[PDB]
């Protein structure tokens, strides 16, 4: 949306990959320089934590993104 | 039938027309040489009577169609009368259109630019703004005049041109035409002449194709001039970018001739100026005219009619009475040929004599044609003829043989490169300007360019085709094209482009007949009877036959070819490529003279406001510039303790996108040349960033001032 | 005799009270000419919005059309709006009140004020 | 304001309006426009003028330029 000044909210999960190639065709030289991470939900689950991290790195973080974080 | 009665009407018209026309032409000639209020009324009455007659005949022409007409002569004349034009539009529409035209012309003619320092001093274009854009080399002064011209007359013409385009399109469509641009392209279009048939759209295709052929030569010319402009204007031209529009040597950058002063190939090498030898030989305007006459006779073209000599303003009246000094080859008609001009003993006047008398030659040649067929094959034929005449006379050989140039004279290749570059500045320089202007107008008339994108596409085309960049961003409130005379005064421009091609084709063809063994650039078609014959073939033809056939009459072709133009500048081209060996040849359509101090600003609403997010409109943008002006004022009054009256107008926003991204650069309250540096602007931004966010209910994350980092 | 209070523009003039310290206390910026410039710009923005929305009329109102009078250390002043280039054409107080109502939030935001602190005498929340 | 090309000076154009024109709008235009265009241009000059004039008179043994 930045590298192509697309109207904010024009591109969503519903229309990412088609607007990747579309915008690629529109301006490939001005598309190649864009860098995209491999955002896959499944991997995020197989991302195990070692040691005591399930309480001090996974739960403690998830708590901060839950209202009543302090109570939680 | 009908065809017979159609001929009958045309015959009656031609006889009556010739006399009625004579009156009008004579009347105007009399006033043009007298400039007396009495003569004003005289010509006015004659014109009205003559125009009225033509109108009446137009109605009579309509009765007889063109389909059943088989004879081309009668058919052509009938078409030339049957043309309804603005008459097709309703009285109200016509009157409004006329008012639009008058207003546009009046604004252009009487528009004034007051000096920012002193408002009491206000310059009009012709006297003041022209002497700046042509003479002043001050970057600031040149920018001021350029920007102010478009910031005043151009803005006033903006709404007028818009309505003008609508009414013109209505008239053209009502006259059975695609658009007003299609209406104009009708000039070259040829129908019912097998092997000469031409199309309006074909003109477009031809011009575009030929433009590609001259593209490389222009690229080298731009690269060379760019280097020189960089030297004349240091830290103002990038060696890989376009050229600031206010540094092209004139108000619109139409010609690069003034740049010759700073772009001279060989400063040490001057140009042949016989203006002194002429005076030494006691030359006179009459003398130079006789020399022009002799030039034509040398190529077989006939001597000036004795009557012409009897009735021709060939010098300044300089008496109780005054006369228009503008060179004019008058053709009063009914075998009446005259020339009005305040000519002097000058090399330019000498060449002008050949040019003007060349037009008279064309007029005399097609004088036998029907009243409606007495004209150049197309709009670019008559002027081209005049041009080749002056060119042949300008040749050092011509001057040397006529005694104006010393027989012992030696034309150094450096002096020749000097000559060629000066000509390229006037010719190759105007080709992209002319092409891009007609392309823009054609697109605008046919609706290719929406009104909301007029200025947008104007400057895109300028950056790409012409390689010229605006020194300041101009939104649709500006009407830069209208700021030019021909646009503001409803005239076609493709004539100039086509003329240039035709001229070189004609010259080269005549050179071939003249058996010239030297470069075309220094080809002298003088003393070439055979070449005169070829020229004459089209000359006598007039409008009786198609322009494509007339091209065959001289050049021996149908469509215009730029190859002869390229051939003429081939020596210069080689030199230019040599000079541009080290330099970059081309330009960046991304370079801007204001991009350096431009701050990109992304506005995010759905991210921050989300639901109930206000839509960013022109008023939102108005608030933003006002907010920036506020910050600049605060910053100056606090950090520098300077109460500067910054205004939203000083906030020069650019590259607006649907992401609500744009680039802005703050300038001085009344000095476009004074642009506030990005550093100081960033300090102002940071000082009031909170307040700015408050104004748009946004935040540093949503309101991204790229480079201004929130802490 | 005459009263030195009647003015040809008083009729469509809106009185405005501004209470920075009431809504800000500490960190309460000093109202200067720049704050006034911002105010006139904010009013012009509102007039434009109101006209383009209610009247669909793109009228280019500028801070210069916002004619301010009787400026007091209370930060109270009387303003009226004129046509973009017509001193004679004074925008009627009714229209101006509607324009304010429409963008009042926005104006309050710009001065970190609220209906209470930004007292637009004659305009009230509901 | 309608036609920028027609610009009246004070001696004849603005004076004839202020002396003859009976149009509230026209009269208001002339009056206001005169002060807005020329009156602003004189403000800074008049300020300096006052300072220099007072200096001169003070140096000529006077309380002020008024004295
Ligand atoms: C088209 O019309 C012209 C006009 O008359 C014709 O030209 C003439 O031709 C005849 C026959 O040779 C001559 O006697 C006349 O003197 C000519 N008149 C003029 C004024 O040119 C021409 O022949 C016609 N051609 C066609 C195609 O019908
Ligand atoms: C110019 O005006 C004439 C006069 O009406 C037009 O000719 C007519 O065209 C229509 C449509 O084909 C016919 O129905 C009429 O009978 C024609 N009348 C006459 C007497 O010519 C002509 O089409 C118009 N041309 C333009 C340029 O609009
Ligand atoms: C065209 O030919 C004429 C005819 O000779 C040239 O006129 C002569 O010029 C030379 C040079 O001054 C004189 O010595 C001759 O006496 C002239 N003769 C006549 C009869 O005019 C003319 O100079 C030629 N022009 C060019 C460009 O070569
Ligand atoms: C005109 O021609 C001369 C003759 O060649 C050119 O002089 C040369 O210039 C180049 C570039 O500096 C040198 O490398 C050559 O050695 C020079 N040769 C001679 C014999 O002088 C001159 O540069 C040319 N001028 C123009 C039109 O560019
Ligand atoms: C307006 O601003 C411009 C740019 O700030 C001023 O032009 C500069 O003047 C200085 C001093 O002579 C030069 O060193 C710079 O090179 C100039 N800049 C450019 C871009 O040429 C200009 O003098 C100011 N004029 C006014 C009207 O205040
Ligand atoms: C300039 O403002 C004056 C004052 O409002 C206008 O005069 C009135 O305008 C309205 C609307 O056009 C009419 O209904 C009144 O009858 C007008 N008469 C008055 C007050 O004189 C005037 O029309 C405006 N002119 C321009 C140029 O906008
Ligand atoms: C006009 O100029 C003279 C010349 O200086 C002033 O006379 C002097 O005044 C001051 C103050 O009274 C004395 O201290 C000097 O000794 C005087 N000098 C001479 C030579 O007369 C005179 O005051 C000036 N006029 C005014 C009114 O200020
Ligand atoms: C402090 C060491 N403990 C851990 O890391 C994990 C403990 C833990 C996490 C979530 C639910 C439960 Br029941 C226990």
């Amino acid at each position: 949306i930045n590298g192509f000044d697309l109207p904010e909210g024009n591109v969503t999960q519903e229309n990412f990959v088609d607007m990747q190639q579309r915008c690629n065709a529109s301006d490939p030289a001005a598309y190649a320089q864009l860098v995209f991470q491999t955002c896959d939900i499944n991997a995020f689950l197989s991302e195990a934590v070692e040691g005591t991290g399930l309480a001090f790195i996974v739960f403690t973080e998830a708590i901060t993104k839950m209202p009543l974080s302090p109570l939680w | 039938t009908i065809e017979e009665q159609a001929k009958t009407f045309l015959d009656k018209f031609n006889h009556e027309a010739e006399d009625l026309f004579y009156q009008s032409s004579l009347a105007s000639w009399n006033y043009n040489t007298n400039i007396t209020e009495e003569n004003v009324q005289n010509m006015n009455n004659a014109g009205d009577k003559w125009s009225a007659f033509l109108k009446e005949q137009s109605t009579l022409a309509q009765m007889y169609p063109l389909q059943e007409i088989q004879n081309l002569t009668v058919k052509l004349q009938l078409q030339a009368l049957q043309q309804n034009g603005s008459s097709v539009l309703s009285e109200d529409k016509s009157k409004r259109l006329n008012t639009i035209l008058n207003t546009m012309s009046t604004i252009y003619s009487t528009g004034k630019v007051c000096n920012p320092d002193n408002p009491q001093e206000c310059l009009l274009l012709e006297p003041g703004l022209n002497e700046i854009m042509a003479n002043s080399l001050d970057y600031n002064e040149r920018l001021w005049a350029w920007e102010s011209w478009r910031s005043e007359v151009g803005k006033q013409l903006r709404p007028l041109y818009e309505e003008y385009v609508v009414l013109k399109n209505e008239m053209a469509r009502a006259n059975h035409y695609e658009d007003y641009g299609d209406y104009w392209r009708g000039d070259y279009e040829v129908n019912g002449v097998d092997g000469y048939d031409y199309s309006r759209g074909q003109l477009i295709e031809d011009v575009e194709h030929t433009f590609e052929e001259i593209k490389p030569l222009y690229e080298h010319l731009h690269a060379y001039v760019r280097a020189k402009l960089m030297n004349a204007y240091p830290s103002y031209i990038s060696p890989i970018g376009c050229l600031p529009a206010h540094l092209l040597g004139d108000m619109w950058g139409r010609f690069w001739t003034n740049l010759y002063s700073l772009t001279v190939p060989f400063g040490q090498k001057p140009n042949i100026d016989v203006t002194d030898a002429m005076v030494d030989q006691a030359w006179d305007a009459q003398r130079i005219f006789k020399e022009a006459e002799k030039f034509f006779v040398s190529v077989g073209l006939p001597n000036m009619t004795q009557g012409f000599w009897e009735n021709s303003m060939l010098t300044d009246p300089g008496n109780v009475q005054k006369a228009v000094c503008h060179p004019t080859a008058w053709d009063l008609g009914k075998g009446d040929f005259r020339i009005l001009m305040c000519t002097k003993v000058t090399m330019d006047d000498f060449l002008t004599a050949h040019h003007e008398m060349g037009h008279i030659q064309y007029d005399m040649a097609y004088a036998a044609q029907p009243f409606l067929l007495r004209n150049g094959a197309n709009e670019g034929f008559h002027e081209a003829v005049g041009e080749i005449m002056s060119l042949s006379a300008a040749t050092p050989k011509h001057l040397k043989s006529i005694g104006l140039l010393s027989p012992d004279f030696q034309e150094d290749n450096e002096t020749e490169i000097n000559f060629l570059l000066k000509q390229a500045l006037t010719i190759v320089g105007t080709l992209p300007f002319t092409y891009m202007l007609e392309k823009w107008r054609w697109m605008v008339f046919k609706g290719e360019i929406p009104k909301d994108q007029w200025m947008k596409k104007w400057w895109e085309m300028k950056r790409e085709i012409v390689g010229v960049v605006e020194p300041v961003p101009h939104d649709e409130t500006y009407c830069d094209p209208a700021s030019l005379f021909h646009v503001s005064n409803d005239y076609s421009f493709i004539r100039y482009y086509t003329r240039t091609l035709y001229q070189f084709q004609f010259q080269e063809a005549l050179c071939q007949a003249a058996k010239h063994e030297g470069p075309l650039h220094k080809c002298d078609i003088s003393n070439s009877t055979e070449a005169g014959q070829k020229l004459f073939n089209m000359l006598r033809l007039g409008k009786s036959e198609p322009w494509t056939l007339a091209l065959e009459n001289v050049v021996g072709a149908k469509n215009m070819n730029v190859r002869p133009l390229l051939n003429y500048f081939e020596p210069l081209f080689t030199w230019l490529k040599d000079q541009n060996k080290n330099s970059f040849v081309g330009w960046s359509t991304d370079w801007s003279p204001y991009a350096d101090q431009s701050i990109k600003v992304r506005i995010s609403l759905k991210s921050a406001l989300g639901d109930k997010a206000y839509e960013w409109n022109d008023n939102e943008m108005y608030l933003f510039r006002s907010s920036v002006a506020y910050a600049m004022r605060q910053y100056f009054l606090k950090v520098k303790n300077q109460m500067i009256l910054f205004g939203e107008e000083d906030v020069r926003v650019a590259n607006l996108k649907p992401r609500i991204s744009f680039n802005f650069f703050v300038t001085a309250p009344k000095n476009v040349s004074d642009i506030i540096p990005r550093t100081e602007v960033e300090k102002a931004i940071r000082m009031s960033r909170s307040r700015i966010n408050d104004a748009f209910r946004l935040n540093d994350n949503s309101l991204e001032f790229l480079g201004i980092q929130p802490t």
